């Protein structure tokens, strides 16, 4: 249900507002107001305050920064009370062994790879280079490069001197080392010309493409040598960093994370020249511990705790769902809708009441709901096991409490799937076949089944009533929340919309059972009459052109409930036609083959619920979403959020 | 009820700036007499 969501209101002196605001930031429980307007001021606190709060952030973001490339994540936790300078020169030694880390296993993982690069080819070169390293008659062009192009490049040595122009690729033909050696200028001219014939000196960076060859490779073995045992040292630093630092940087994480928010709340108040006032909401319901904690205040100062605003806009007002604990994990399917109106009812317990009655009728496999129970109790041992629910496939981290409410709606929804699957009379799809536990009258083996499941010519007629008259039911309760909000929030036009529908849905649905049905239209004659003559005159009471679209919209909407039997139906008999001709070519065809037929059946069977079953349970959640949300509007500005202080912990 | 706060709040800033307004007044007078005084006495 919608909650009273009571404003209250505060006043007094300034240092008292700090302090209370630290109470109300520690009893979290309202979501503030500005109400600026009226002779108040703007509570601009200090730029002294906005060097702190920056320095604050600045702390919080270098601590997250910090877990980052400390590889952990940030969890909220209990905080560290202490001084922001106290707590930046505790982040900042970390911090700076962090960074200091961070620079010097990437910088040694880099000269690895750059090292390993040109490791092997590079101490060819140097070993083929052995008269002229640095002589002063020789310059060295080497190339490691292709394949036996080497003719190519003898093109431009021979462009070059040949009595001249030591020029030839030695070994490690991955990169074949075609050293060239002539002269300074000749060979100047000579890699000019074998790079344009495709060739490329081996200029590499750091130092190994910037210094002598046999000291390039000296300093290059040095450092493929030492660089696998300190990266490893360096991971093992981090990671014992990481487990000795981890929690005080989470614990002032939080604790900076709650001051930062402190300083974005203090910029949201409302002075009153050496005096603050400001406004909030907070629920009736917690009005208690919210007045224990204005009483915990230093004054216990004027808190003017009055109601919300009435139906007629409650907008700024904030919303919050006012369930059972039965019908508490009904509200965590209506968060995928939007706040209500402040007034508008929430029909999140009959959401809980239908579309767990509509799933148990739709799903009707003693199998599925078994695999369902198997998948609750593998759940259940996992919140057992009280991670947050974490499917890195899914990149989803729930929490387990939500884990929890989606154990309990699947078991309120497995007691009416059981329900209406012996109701159905299926047994694991289809296990009468070769054990009759239900009775028909073909193939007799024990007492009967309320639905046949193979039969269907005495099952549609009443199959398909029954589905019509729910969605009629459901329409008839949606047209009269509509008039009742319409009259509770005084909205005349609302109040007449919704009984004009109801007037045009009962003559609509005593002309068709009338005409298209059955013969006797006597008593529903001047029930279409007066259903007609009810329409248009509320029609004439709203003379705003709501055509007989919208009532067509609307009687589609009630139609649409027959789909639910249509799917339950389908996928009844997709099970049975798979698990019977599962079992004909397992057992009829052979009666030896049994085992490995009813596990490629069974194969099949769990491919198709995971191909359909989460449609089949989607799609009653569907029409009840686009059906009792939409008669009873649920799209008119979704109020406003119950948003207070977190004081996550 | 928090509105009539608000106006409190802002009816006790114009009380206290009125108060300070006229203690600065008062001040003045009060220099320009102990001037005056001190003006006899050097007379």
């Amino acid at each position: 249900m919608i909650a009273p969501m009571e404003k209250l209101v505060l006043a007094g002196p300034k240092g008292r507002a700090k302090e209370l605001l630290q109470s109300l930031q520690q009893a979290g429980v309202v979501h503030l107001e500005t109400l600026r307007p009226e002779a108040l001021s703007a509570y601009q606190l200090s730029p002294e305050e906005r060097a702190e709060l920056r320095r604050w952030e600045a702390v919080s973001a270098g601590a997250e920064h910090t877990l980052s490339l400390l590889g952990l994540e940030a969890e909220p936790a209990r905080p560290f009370p202490e001084g922001l300078e106290a707590a930046e020169k505790a982040l900042s030694p970390i911090q700076a062994h962090a960074e200091g880390l961070t620079r010097q296993k990437q910088e040694l993982e880099e000269e690895l790879a750059l090292a390993q690069a040109y490791l092997e080819p590079l101490e060819r070169l140097a070993a083929l280079a052995h008269g002229l390293d640095k002589s002063p008659f020789l310059r060295v062009i080497p190339f490691l490069l292709t394949e036996k192009e080497l003719p190519l490049v003898e093109e431009a040595l021979r462009k070059a001197l040949e009595d001249r122009y030591l020029l030839a690729h030695e070994a490690y033909a991955g990169g074949v080392a075609a050293l060239v050696v002539v002269h300074r200028k000749e060979v100047d001219q000579a890699k000019a010309a074998l790079s344009r014939a495709g060739v490329a000196e081996l200029r590499l960076p750091g130092a190994l493409g910037e210094l002598p060859l046999s000291e390039a490779a000296r300093r290059l073995k040095e450092r493929a040598e030492a660089a696998p045992r300190e990266l490893s040292e360096v991971r093992q630093h981090l990671a014992k960093l990481a487990r000795e630092s981890a929690s005080t940087l989470q614990s002032l994480w939080t604790r900076a994370q709650d001051e930062v928010a402190r300083l974005k709340a203090l910029e949201e108040l409302a002075s009153g020249r050496f005096g603050f006032a400001l406004l909030g909401y907070v629920p009736v319901k917690a009005k208690p511990k919210v007045e224990e904690a204005l009483a915990r205040h230093k004054e216990s100062v004027v808190y003017a705790f009055e109601p919300v605003d009435e139906h007629h806009e409650a907008d700024r007002i904030p919303v919050v769902l006012d369930n059972p604990p039965w019908a508490k994990p009904f509200e965590l399917l209506v968060s995928f809708l939007n706040t209500p109106k402040y007034g508008t009812f929430d029909p999140t317990p009959v959401v809980p009441v239908f579309f767990p009655f509509w799933f148990g009728m739709i799903v009707g496999d003693i199998g599925y709901a078994l695999l369902f129970y198997l998948v609750g109790r593998w759940l259940s041992g996992y919140v057992k096991r009280n991670e947050p629910l974490v499917i890195d496939l899914f990149a989803l981290k729930l929490k387990p409490q939500v884990i929890g409410k989606l154990v309990h709606i699947l078991n309120w929804m497995v007691f009416w799937t059981v329900v209406w699957g012996v109701i159905y009379g299926e047994f694991f799809g289809t296990f009468l076949e070769h054990l009759g536990v239900f009775g028909t009258p073909e193939h007799p083996g024990l007492i009967p089944i309320l639905i046949h499941r193979i039969d269907t010519a005495k099952t549609a007629n009443l199959l398909i009533l029954l589905s019509v008259a729910f969605g009629v039911v459901l329409v008839f309760f949606g047209l009269a929340l509509r008039a009742y909000l319409g009259l509770k929030h005084r909205h005349m036009a609302h109040f007449w919309e919704g009984v004009g529908y109801l007037g045009g849905l009962v003559g609509v649905l005593a002309l068709a059972a009338s005409y298209l049905g059955n013969l006797q239209a006597g008593w529903l004659q001047g029930l279409m009459y007066l259903g007609f003559g009810v329409f248009l005159l509320a029609v004439l009471m709203s003379r705003i052109w709501l055509m007989i679209p919208e009532i067509f919209t609307q009687a589609g909407h009630i139609l649409s409930h027959i789909r639910i039997y249509a799917v339950g139906a389908a996928g009844g008999i997709l099970a049975g036609l798979l698990t019977d001709v599962g079992f004909a070519l397992a057992e009829r065809l052979g009666l030896l083959g049994v085992l490995l037929g009813l596990l490629v059946a069974g194969v099949l069977h769990l491919l198709i619920l995971l191909l359909t079953t989460l449609g089949h349970m989607l799609q009653p959640i569907r029409l009840l979403w686009v059906e009792f949300f939409t008669k009873f509007g649920f799209y008119e500005e979704n109020g406003r959020p119950y948003r207070p202080f977190k004081s996550v912990r | 009820g928090g509105l009539g706060l608000i106006k409190s709040l802002a009816e006790k800033e114009k009380q206290l700036l009125e108060r300070l307004e006229a203690a600065k007044k008062e001040a003045e007078e009060r220099v320009k007499r102990a001037e005056a005084e001190a003006k006899a006495l050097l007379e």
